[PDB]
RNA sequence: ACCAUAGUAGGCCUAAAAGCAGCCAUCAAUUGAGAAAGCGUUAAAGCUCAACAAAUUCACCAACAUAAUCCCAAAAACUAAUA
């Protein structure tokens, strides 16, 4: 159905890094749980 | 308790540099000690 | 004083919530907009609730832009179902083809947001596939 | 600018009941017979539970101490509401309190006997882990709210990962092979130089002057 | 040139000179800076005084 | 050293940049291979708060510090230089670089107390009333510990507290 | 104000300033975030 | 006005007295002599 | 471009910037250009038109801004840095108007 | 007497303290600091997938457009950039944006050098595939604060007036 | 520092759940922006994070009130010390 694995997209294709960005983001979304100002 | 204590052998195993430092001869043990008492008996255990 | 996003059904415009609390707080006439919005949307007998953009001005008058009706509805109608799956992706609700998503794509290519976007129908199709996958409706390409 | 590959957990196995179990006020077979307090069971380095089991995170004890029930309550409550039961799980690395502690009420003249049993307590040696947390989490979050838990412990304590821990142990031995001064505590203690053994306690031959009373000084080489 | 003393550190600020009248509440703490402000001679005189042996000949 | 100039003329305003001549680094550095401006001139662990001729080379006409990224000093030597600058100032050296204020020279205060090796600001320090006996002492700080690495011809480590 | 052993910025507009040999937390948005190191 | 509780050097609270650079020296000096000693006692 | 928008630019008549792209010193005048061209600065006033004059031949970067104190502000970019022209923009055009 | 373990940290007997002061950790002290030594040896960075994708993408971008016009990026509302995009879509003209970081090393190789001083500030690359100049400057006439900086046209670089000339 | 639009107020619940009461999915437009980490709203609207774009890099693991007659050698950065 839906695309899931990021290992199946070519590192030489423009749309592989989009998921890398999305994951780098979710990372920061996680790290910001504890950050309270 | 405080005791007679003891020394683990390895202490007395000389390294090769020490022959150069203290001027010993690696090959031949010296024959006779000169001993002097540098510090005092008192405050040390009777033995 | 601002803008209002209001998703409203075809022939239904009434002097009560959401239009009472949302529009009536801006100081806006509810009857004027009922008459205008019904004037435009009575002419869709395809019965499609459309998200509409209501610009509410400084002097308490207002202006309207009608956009294309929600993909939630076009695909609710495309799969023949009623309400989308309870846990989406765990449970199947309804089904569509490469034709369904194509229809809902070209119908919606004139949307306020997709208009200034020159993206081909491939793009809008993957968009509607995206709006499908969380609605619980599965795609089958034939 | 520059993107980097994210760490992904395809290996994370999340158990049922991720939260900490309820530890009991008293044992179920309350010790009838009053015990001597070996203070020595808090004295010096831990033998047991120096190492990990399942998880990559823990609260590490940098001094020896006594954990009683209240503390357990602190930890259980705090950790449980500060974690996502989906992506994390925690572990007791320490038993529930078994060790009696005695009291006499106020206004007692000395002696007459032992008092009765007030507590139950669990001894911790420095170098032990109180709580093991595994999960698909990055360390930074767990660290963030676990340091809260650490700091409220009776002894000084820390939050650590496999990486962090091995980093600091590696460092620890490195310091001691890099030492410029010819004179180490071990060196003098074993060799009983300056008759120092008069002043030193036998346990020191092991502890090498790094452990003092219940305390631990990591700076001590 | 007694007024022209140099004081290393912030000592101007934290060295205090104390003395007592002998009357209750007659006790006096004074910043070095203040003291020297009032009487230039004092600072040095106290240094030298406090520096001699403590017997009579000091006087 | 680029002077910024401003002109007010007949309800019009001209604001413009003009470049002066930047003196150049002297010809022959002792450690040409060396990195930080200090370190190639062999000046590390030498200069003290007492060296102006070195110090005045990094600061601004009105006396403040330079930005490090402009001077490019090893972070350490930057902080060292900073402290020494403040110290030298408090020491009433570089009287030149006090900011020029036509009214303020007039209002006399008691002739400024001559001090040196002063680590703190004179306004902040609280007077220590309590001294304390030989086993608990309150040590009056002298110099900055940042300078504790300067070479001692005496072999006696510099005394930072009394 | 308050006197504290531990400062923390309680918001975004909180900032950290060393005055009179102490640390201060000053906040324009809220006065209530004002803290003073002891 | 800062006092020491009880007796100077005795109890659970003591006059603090610090190690001297002098002291460091004396100790090292002895250690030196004894390193040499346990050398000459080796062989 | 925050420092400009915060200050209520509505006292300005017209902002024009004459600069010459292929020179190596043109960066800062561009930083000024996109500083004042920002949306907040743009919509603080509807009476302010911004006109960007582009020349290969001119060789001299400059900016001219007029405002209703009868004031004509001419800042001549040669060696002027960006934050400086914006600082002077700030102190000059706000305190007067 | 105090038990061998206490809460309060337990004063040491003097000679043991002496022993401590002697046995203190001493860190190895360098002859010359490593940082103030000359620079470290050389650490080559390597091309990512994104660097290669953008090099290929740009190598195609200077090929396919007959007119590549540098337009300094300038702050507008999302409404105005979407509108300017659509009014770019009525004459079919394209607009692309590239990071200066990977954009700089490409035009610093051989042919296009005259474009380097243009890309210093913000920029926005205008792609014109089978262009007409008057249509391009047309919408740039509408917004007065949105300058056209010229640059590359079919291997020949030209400023604003060169464009005003290609138009008529 | 800057900047913030898109299907889409994602399905399901619900008085309304609109990113931001709770369960699901984590989709895909743009070169680029989480079916959202903070706040906020009755639901919104509204503020910042991350996303590009422009840049510069120098960092990280921070701190803790006082006693009762009157402070408690005076002092002091350096001429050479295995004294
Ligand atoms: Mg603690
Ligand atoms: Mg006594
Ligand atoms: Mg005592
Ligand atoms: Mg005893
Ligand atoms: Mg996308
Ligand atoms: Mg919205
Ligand atoms: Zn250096
Ligand atoms: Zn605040």
């Amino acid at each position: 159905g839906p695309p899931k694995k990021l290992e199946e997209l070519d590192p030489e294709t423009r749309e592989y890094w989009r998921l890398l960005r999305k994951h780098n983001i979710w990372r920061h979304n996680r790290l910001s749980k504890n950050r309270k100002f | 308790k405080f005791t007679r204590s003891r020394i683990p052998d390895k202490v007395f195993q000389p390294s090769p540099e020490d022959h150069e430092k203290y001027g010993g001869d690696p090959q031949y043990p010296h024959k006779l000690h000169i001993v002097t008492r540098i510090k005092s008996t008192k405050r040390r255990p009777y033995w | 004083s601002g803008m209002i996003r209001a998703i409203v059904r075809a022939g239904q415009a009434r002097p009560g919530p959401p239009l009472g609390p949302i529009l009536g707080q801006r100081g806006v006439s509810i009857n004027q907009f009922c008459k205008e919005f019904n004037e435009k949307t009575k002419d869709i007998k395809e019965g499609i609730p459309l998200p509409t953009k209501i610009f509410v001005k400084p002097d308490r008058t207002f202006e309207i832009k009608i956009g294309q009706p929600t993909v939630s509805y076009f695909l609710k109608a495309a799969a023949g179902i009623e309400k989308g799956a309870r846990h989406t992706g765990k449970e199947v609700a309804g089904l569509v083809t490469l034709k369904h998503v194509y229809e809902i794509a070209r119908v919606k290519a004139q949307d306020d947001a997709f208009a200034l976007q020159d993206v081909p129908l491939s793009s809008v199709v993957r968009s509607i596939i995206g709006s499908a996958r969380s609605l619980g409706i599965r795609v089958v390409k034939d | 600018k520059t993107l980097l590959p994210v760490p992904t957990f395809e290996d994370v196995a999340i158990p049922e009941k991720p939260k900490l179990r309820f530890v009991e006020r008293v044992p179920l077979v309350p010790k009838v017979r009053r015990e001597r307090k070996n203070l020595s069971d808090i004295r010096g380095p831990s033998t047991e539970a120096t190492e990990f089991t399942e998880g990559r995170f823990a609260i590490l004890a940098l001094g020896g101490g006594y954990l009683h029930w209240g503390h357990f309550e602190m930890m259980r409550l705090t950790i449980n509401r500060s974690m996502d039961p989906k992506n994390m799980f925690a572990l007791w690395r320490v038993p529930a309190p078994f060790k009696p502690i005695t009291r006499k009420g106020m206004g007692q003249r000395m002696g007459g006997g032992k008092g009765a049993i007030d507590h139950y307590v669990t001894p911790v040696k420095a170098g032990r882990l109180i709580v093991e947390m595994g999960g698909r989490c990055e360390f930074k979050e767990v660290q963030g709210f676990l340091d809260l838990v650490a700091h409220k412990l009776p002894f000084p304590a820390k939050a650590v990962s496999r990486e962090t821990l091995e980093k600091m142990r590696k460092d620890q031995e490195e310091r001691e092979r890099n030492n410029q001064n010819p004179w180490t505590f071990e060196r003098i203690a074993t060799a009983n130089m300056l008759g120092i053994r008069k002043v030193l306690s036998p346990y020191d031959l092991t502890h090498k002057g790094r452990y003092w009373g219940k305390f631990y000084t990591p700076e001590r080489v | 040139n007694t007024r022209h003393i140099a004081f290393s550190g912030n000592k101007w600020e934290q060295k205090v000179y104390s003395s007592h009248t002998g009357y209750p509440g007659g006790f006096r703490q004074v910043t070095a800076a203040q003291l020297h402000q009032k009487d230039p001679v004092a600072i040095v005189k106290l240094a030298i005084y406090g520096m001699l042996p403590k017997n009579l000949h000091r006087r | 050293f680029r002077e910024v100039v401003e002109i007010l003329d007949g309800k019009t305003t001209i604001i413009e940049g003009r470049i002066t001549e930047t003196p150049q680094e002297s010809p022959n550095p002792p450690n040409p291979t060396g990195q930080c401006p200090i370190c190639r001139w062999n000046l590390k662990h030498k200069y003290n708060y007492e060296d102006v001729l070195l110090l005045s080379q990094f600061i601004r006409p009105h006396g403040g510090m330079l930005p490090r990224r402009i001077t490019g000093l090893c972070q350490e030597e930057h902080l060292k230089i900073e402290e020494c600058v403040k110290m030298a100032h408090r020491a009433g050296l570089l009287p030149n670089h006090r900011p020029k204020l036509p009214e303020g020279f007039v209002p006399k205060s008691k002739p400024r107390l001559n001090r040196y090796l002063t680590r703190w600001s004179p306004r902040s320090v609280k007077p220590i009333y309590n001294k304390g006996h030989r086993w608990n002492k309150v040590r009056m700080p002298v110099g900055s510990p940042l300078l504790k690495d300067n070479v001692s011809y005496s072999g006696r480590p510099l005394l930072l507290y009394h | 104000f308050k006197t504290k052993g531990v400062l923390k910025k309680r918001c975004r507009d909180c900032y950290l300033v060393k005055r009179r040999g102490r640390w201060f937390i000053y906040c324009k948005t809220n006065p209530k975030h004002k803290q003073r190191q002891m | 006005r800062n006092r020491i509780p009880g007796r100077q050097w005795i109890g659970k609270h003591r006059r603090p007295r610090p190690v001297s650079a002098q002291a460091k020296q004396n100790m090292i000096r002895r250690l030196e002599t004894e390193a040499e000693n346990q050398y000459w006692l080796s062989r | 471009a925050a420092a400009l928008a915060r200050l209520g630019l509505r006292a300005v008549k017209q902002v024009r910037v004459q600069f010459c792209p292929f020179e190596k010193n043109v960066e800062s005048t561009r930083t000024f250009l996109q500083a004042v061209s920002s949306e907040k600065v743009r919509c603080t006033n509807l009476n302010c038109s911004v006109i960007a004059d582009v020349r290969h031949d001119g060789s001299e970067p400059c900016v001219d801004v007029l405002f209703g104190d009868g004031h004509r502000l001419i800042m001549r970019g040669a060696h002027l840095t960006a934050q400086e022209m914006l600082t002077a923009f700030a102190s000059h055009i706000q305190a007067r108007g | 007497g105090s038990k061998a373990v206490t809460r309060h940290r337990r004063v040491m007997h003097f000679e043991r303290q002496k022993l401590m002061a002697v046995t203190e950790y001493i860190p190895p002290k360098p002859t010359i600091n490593p940082r103030c030594l000359p620079p470290p040896p050389t650490p080559p960075q390597e091309e990512t997938g994104l660097v290669r994708l953008l090099r290929r993408e740009i190598a195609a971008v200077f090929r396919d457009n007959r007119m590549i016009a540098v337009c300094q990026h300038v702050a507008l509302s999302a409404e105005d950039k979407l509108l300017l995009r659509h009014q770019l879509r009525k004459h079919k003209i394209l607009m692309k944006i590239f990071p200066n970081q990977v954009l700089k090393p490409f035009l610093e190789e051989s042919k296009y050098q005259n474009l380097l001083p243009l890309f210093v500030g913000h920029n926005l690359l205008l792609v014109s595939e089978e262009p007409k100049v008057k249509e391009m400057v047309r919408i740039l006439k509408g917004i007065p604060f949105l300058p056209l900086l010229g640059g590359c046209i079919d291997d020949t670089i030209l400023s604003r007036q060169g464009f005003i000339n290609y138009s008529k």
